[PDB]
């Protein structure tokens, strides 16, 4: 029925992102309290999406 | 402690006037006193003639 008609839509789509830069990229702690020995833990990165 | 945009603050129960577990100890005393006073009534006072 709509061979030569126009069609328009209002649509919902899932949010999506890509990492375009990594910022304040690494933060660190030698956690030692209440451990058998010194341990290295990487704290949260910040991403610019 | 604040490093590189991440910060943390902690305030312990420790203080110059009272230790960190002082609340637990002081509640233990409150129970022991009630518990001990009541139990002494099971045995009673001591008497000796003279």
């Amino acid at each position: 029925k709509y061979e030569n008609h126009t069609v328009t839509l209002k649509i919902l789509m899932t949010l999506r992102y890509v990492v375009s830069d990594i910022l304040k990229e690494s933060r660190y702690q030698y956690t030692k309290f209440n451990q058998p020995k010194s341990k290295f833990e990487n704290l949260p990165q910040k991403l610019l999406l | 402690l604040e490093v590189d945009g991440i910060t943390e603050t902690i305030g312990t129960t420790q203080s110059a006037m009272y230790g960190g577990a002082s609340a637990q100890i002081l509640q233990i005393n409150e129970d022991i006193k009630e518990l001990l006073d009541g139990l002494r009534a099971y045995f009673g006072y001591n008497m000796i003639g003279l």
